[PDB]
RNA sequence: GGGAUUAUGACUGAACGCCUCUAAGUCAGAAUCCCGCCUAAAAGCAACGAUAGCGCCGUCGGAUCUCCGAUAGGCCCCGGGUAACCGGGACCCCGGCGCGGAGAGCCAUUCGUGACAGGAGCGGCUAGAACGAGCGCCGCCCCCUCUUCCAGUGACGCACCGCAUGUUUGUGGGGAACCCGGUGCUUAAAUGACUCGUAGACGACCUGA
RNA sequence: UGAUCCUUCGAUGUCGGCUCUUCCUAUCAUUGUGAAGCAGAAUUCACCAAGCGUUGGAUUGUUCACCCACUAACAGGGAA
RNA sequence: AGCAGAACUGGUGCUGCGGGAUGAACCGAACGCCGGGUUAAGGCGCCCGAUGCCGACGCUCAUCAGACCCCAUAAAAGGUGUUGGUUGAUAUAGACAGCCCGAAUCAACUAGCCCUGAAAAUGGAUGGCGCUGGAGCGUCGGGCCCAUACCCGGCCGUCGACGGCA
RNA sequence: AGGUUUUACAGCGCCCUCCCGCCCCGACGCCGCUUGCUCUCCGGGGCCGCGG
């Protein structure tokens, strides 16, 4: 069936502004800029109110594949919303049995060389995308945190450093080697 | 049957043919929806024989006439009680419809039991067709039109009289 | 347009390839000539890997013996888009022949008609004839990645020739706001003139 | 986004079929495809169109759905549906081009005169503040 | 000029059999079955040029030639109309232009 | 040597408060695929050289014979978006939006020749290369404009006696011939034989005179 | 392999090998993977996949077998 | 078995024509030579006559989609793809899900389309192009297209005349 | 579910009456079937009038 109104708002925090140009989602907040364009869900997105003004997305005769997107969008808003008000802090720890994963961050974060995986002479050369800035971090062993705005690009930079350490050829089950996505954080708590 | 067009209504009533072991045998009235007054009648012929011990022959039509609509012009909820025969059995169904005329809720079955389960107009039996309120509306697709105040526009307006221009220097504009 | 011009110069973008072929080819037997620009600018309706693997089914059409006789693959858009419309016309005869004369197909938009008025085949295009939940492939990036080896020039030379175009049209508007300034300016002096117009629907 | 939308007394234009350039009120919306259009005041008696063919415009009448036309029509006196329709550019707009429309071989005469002296005045000042701004 | 544009789209026929004692004309801006009404009945002229000069009525010989006809009926619901002319249209004609004059005048 | 990706492993993330590689949207991804490299070079084409009494602008060449097409006002130009868009003004505001700042329109365009009143061809400059302008912007000569529209007064242009191929692009495009006043260059090339042997059945090919 | 007898009896040269080209994938090997009763090594199951390779010999006219070695593997077939 | 052998009837052999792309046999319809009209079966994005209807409602996305007698293959079994339907059970004495929160949820079954199941050899076949608000599927409406069929007329011959003239 | 509890600051049914309360439109671009011989110098298009 056709459902005819399908809404959902997304409240904005006060330090945060929201502008709108069609269906191109502008978040500004003390952290940066982010700007995600929406042009193919095909759905109304109003800015309703005044004083710091709520996001709501409307669509009108929707089947159940159309309705799906609905709060997709409005999550992908809400994400746009966290991070540049609180950020992504993917850290990841870095897990071996015999020979330590030496990490090594280049580029002021934009680089990561993993080197002595499973004993291995190759250096995986891991570059994180625009936006994203990797670590040492201290206080922990073999901890690596990823900070930036986005979070499909703190996320997917974490998924290129896990795909990377990956063991071929052998038991996975038993060679547990590799940097795995520890947590999913931000970086200012709140 | 073949269900050409609109469906009407025909209130074909028939009886036994009258005997001297038999005067005056009861009469059946029927509640037949067809595309005219021949397909009704042999409609009839059809329903009857198969309830009572009576064909075409044996017995007789007293009187098939149109069953207008009383209020065409009032949106009314419809409950159909249906039976059809797939490809694999025979079902019984209940579907709603809205329409303005109960032989327009009608044929709107017709058109939606051949869409949704490839249903013929021969193997559809309408058991039953009752003017159902809107408190007693099971289907959600029927529900959603039972809000007052109802407000919704019209999205991406498809452009039709594509041929009207079939060469033009514009775009269409489909937000209005 | 449906004026029977004498060059109907449509624009490729946005249209649908069978959906504008089989409109383009019923023109040219007419007699009509006909010029489809930015024939990269079609798009085709299927996710783009679907439409991919059609054209990579038709690249194995070869022949066996000798594939210089078989089936000559061609991977511009703009030749791709003309066996489309050869497709639907008998070209091998007299009259289907002279009906592929009388079209001419380019990528992008040359100089011979960049100053020139596109027109646009609303029942050939895809915000018209699609749903817009519905995958679509373009013409340009099907035909780069099945060998056009032009696209790259055809993309420099687009925007090279849109920013020559926004210069006039910035041009055009300043004559326009002139002009609509004159119409006021002598208001008084064409009244008796509107009033002609006015009277018979020609003005609002 | 959306400014015009189907609810109840929202006056719709035909835009074609029986009753083709004449306003209706929407009374009750049957499907998501038809409506119980009545225009009481423009001579289109009570029935179900399609959506296809009503084009929405900017005028909503207070009536509730489903209102007899007796009520209709008062909703449609007191907006004075009528009189804002033909104050509206697009009901000018169908009006010119019913004039152009029945404009006979001297009419197209005289409006050839006149559009021929029209613009050359028009023109001839166009190129004088063209001029002037170099 | 006192005749409107057609074009001799081909000539009467089914798939696989033509009957070329009947033409079918496709009309400038005619594009529906209630529009050819005017046209019915008007005078069509497949003006071409030959080699040799002809005896031209009312002016000095030239190489202009001219088969007329007629407007017969229409065809289909697209503003085709269907003609008839003195002497079957040439196939070299389709997709050429063809006169529809404005008589025999009926407004 | 690259590209898009297959299998596959993932990201964000709903449907389905959770979850989820998928639904929308993203990532990595191969002896595959396509391309590059490489080989061929089209009833495909470009630049450039040289062109034997032969050819040009003549300015609108004048007046003649032959073929071959059509056509019968227009070579009207933002980019585009579509759950939007357009115009105007110092991101915002105003205005328009079944889209008259409209290719359903717009711009043209509605018999002449001569006596009357109203109505508003040379030099500079910059620019065009995707298959280049039937270019534009200035200031000086050429006459006096049926420039265009509305009104007139007294005349003639066969008014060819009801009749078709009229009317446009058209000063069209190809030939070869024929008369008048000014300019280009006439130490052009290919090929045969001979020669060469980086070549080769024969032609062809590489050469040299 | 049969069953059939439709085409061919004023003839379509008949087994195998040699030779040579291309094609199919129901993948032996190689590339990228998933699964295990995957610790490693080896092996098995499965997926994308026919790009590339798939041998030298003894015996037999042999296709088919069998054995000797070699090898990443010595996969199976079609094209009268 | 496109095998072999029968029964009824039709067809075909002996037969062209419209349609099924193609074709012996299917569908329509059987044929003197023609003009006009209208149909059948079948069709009307383009090839290719005709929907260039502002056709109705719904279903359907396929990284082997689908696309109509004969007919040019596909099954058992599956899908938390998607849309209907059937029959039960928990629910504002607070369910389901997540770790209190606050309103529908859960299960079985079934039926459409789609998907998996689904591997062959020269390169290739809804006929081709292509089509995805469709040119697909189902239910239908209006208009339209033409057969050597039907209707009207002209002509030829044959047949018949309960026919006409010495 | 309009107005603040069922008509109130909109409306929507269903009964009992009031001559069917009474008047008015009769399938009318809201929905059918037809002449009881439908009427029209009532229009338009195409085709051909052969013989005698
Ligand atoms: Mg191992
Ligand atoms: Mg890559
Ligand atoms: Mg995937
Ligand atoms: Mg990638
Ligand atoms: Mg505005
Ligand atoms: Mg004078
Ligand atoms: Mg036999
Ligand atoms: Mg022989
Ligand atoms: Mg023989
Ligand atoms: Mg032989
Ligand atoms: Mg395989
Ligand atoms: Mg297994
Ligand atoms: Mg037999
Ligand atoms: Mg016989
Ligand atoms: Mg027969
Ligand atoms: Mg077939
Ligand atoms: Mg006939
Ligand atoms: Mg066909
Ligand atoms: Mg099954
Ligand atoms: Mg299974
Ligand atoms: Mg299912
Ligand atoms: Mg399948
Ligand atoms: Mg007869």
């Amino acid at each position: 069936m056709k459902t005819i109104l399908s809404n959902q708002t997304v409240d904005i925090p006060d330090n945060v502004t929201v502008s709108l140009k069609g269906r191109t989602v502008t978040v500004k907040g003390p952290r940066g800029v982010l700007r995600r364009e929406f042009n193919h869900i095909n759905l109304e997105l109003s800015l309703l109110g005044k004083k710091q003004k709520k996001l709501r997305v409307d669509k009108w005769w929707g089947n159940r594949k159309e309705l799906a997107t609905v709060r997709t969008i409005c999550s992908h808003v809400q994400n746009m919303i966290k991070g540049v008000t609180l950020g992504f802090r993917y850290k990841m720890r870095s897990v071996y049995a015999h020979f330590p994963i030496n990490v090594v961050i280049q580029e002021s974060g934009s680089l990561v060389e993993i080197r002595n995986f499973l004993g291995e002479k190759y250096i995986r050369r891991v570059r994180m995308r625009q936006g994203v800035a990797c670590a040492v971090s201290a206080a922990q062993k073999d901890e690596l945190v990823l900070e930036g705005n986005d979070i499909e690009l703190v996320s997917n930079s974490a998924a290129l450093i896990q795909q990377a350490t990956t063991v071929k050829n052998k038991d996975i089950r038993k060679f547990l080697d590799g940097i795995y996505v520890s947590e999913k954080g931000t970086v200012v708590e709140a | 049957m073949k269900a050409s067009g609109t469906l009407r209504e025909y209130k074909v009533v028939g009886r036994l043919l009258p005997s001297v072991k038999n005067p005056a045998p009861p009469l059946y009235r029927m509640r037949i929806f067809a595309p005219n007054h021949v397909v009704a009648k042999s409609r009839f012929w059809y329903f009857v024989s198969q309830l009572r011990k009576m064909k075409k022959a044996s017995g007789e039509i007293v009187y098939c006439g149109l069953v207008f609509e009383k209020s065409p012009l009032k949106v009314k909820n419809f409950g159909i009680w249906l039976r059809y025969d797939s490809r694999s059995g025979t079902h019984n169904m209940y579907r709603e419809y809205r329409d303005l005329t109960t032989s327009g809720a009608v044929t709107q079955c017709y058109r939606d039991m051949g869409a949704r389960h490839r249903a013929r107009a021969h193997a559809i039996q309408i058991m039953k067709v009752q003017v159902i309120a809107a408190n007693k509306c099971r289907r959600p697709a029927i529900k959603q039109f039972h809000d007052s105040k109802i407000k919704f526009p019209l999205p991406h307006r498809v452009l039709r009289r594509q041929h009207k221009p079939r060469f033009t220097t514009k775009r269409p504009n489909t937000f209005f | 347009a449906d004026r029977f011009n004498k060059v109907l110069i449509i624009d490729g973008r946005g249209h649908l390839l069978g959906r504008l072929s089989a409109i383009v080819a019923k023109q040219v037997l007419l007699g009509h000539k006909i010029v489809v620009v930015r024939c990269e600018g079609i798009n085709i309706s299927g996710n783009f890997y679907r439409n991919k693997l059609k054209y990579l089914a038709f690249l194995r059409k070869r022949m066996n013996t000798n594939p210089s006789r078989g089936p000559y693959h061609f991977r511009a858009p703009s030749r791709i888009f003309w066996r489309t419309v050869r497709g639907m016309l008998p070209h091998k005869t007299k009259r289907g022949q002279a009906a592929l004369d009388r079209l001419k197909v380019f990528d992008g938009i040359p100089p011979p008609y960049d100053k020139r008025k596109r027109m646009v085949v609303p029942a050939a295009l895809k915000i018209v004839r699609l749903k817009p939940t519905r995958k679509f492939a373009l013409l340009g990036r099907l035909a780069h990645e099945v060998g056009w080896k032009y696209q790259a020039i055809t993309a420099t030379l687009e925007e090279k020739r849109k920013e020559k175009a926004k210069l006039r049209y910035s041009k055009k508007k300043v004559e326009m706001k002139l002009t609509k300034q004159a119409e006021k300016n002598v208001e008084s002096k064409i009244a008796v003139y509107t009033d002609v117009l006015k009277k018979y629907g020609v003005l609002v | 986004v959306f400014k015009r939308f189907v609810e109840i007394g929202r006056v719709a234009f035909i835009a074609f079929g029986p009753h083709e350039g004449k306003l209706v009120a929407i009374v009750d919306v049957i499907d998501q495809n038809r409506a119980l259009v009545d225009g009481p005041c423009t001579g289109v008696k009570r029935q179900a169109l399609p959506f296809k063919c009503l084009q929405l415009t900017d005028y909503v009448i207070k009536v509730p759905h489903s209102a007899r036309q007796k009520y209709v029509r008062r909703a449609w006196e007191k907006a004075e549906i009528s009189k804002k329709w033909e104050e509206s550019s697009w009901a000018k707009k169908i009006e010119a081009r019913k004039k152009r429309a029945a404009m006979s071989d001297f009419d197209r005469y005289k409006v050839s005169k006149a559009k021929k002296m029209r613009n050359k005045i028009i023109r001839h000042e166009m190129k004088k503040l063209q001029k002037a701004a170099a | 000029r006192l005749w409107s544009k057609a074009i001799f789209a081909g000539y009467k026929r089914g798939l696989r059999n033509q009957r070329e004692h009947t033409a079918l004309l496709k009309l400038e801006g005619v594009y529906n079955r209630g529009e050819v009404d005017f046209y019915l009945g008007k005078r069509c002229a497949y003006v071409y040029k030959a080699k040799k000069k002809t005896a031209t009525p009312g002016g000095k010989p030239n190489k202009t030639r001219v088969i007329w006809g007629k407007v017969t009926r229409a065809h289909g619901n697209s503003g085709m109309v269907r003609a008839k002319f003195k002497s079957n249209l040439p196939a070299k004609a389709i997709g050429h232009r063809i006169r529809v004059m404005l008589y025999p005048s009926r407004v």
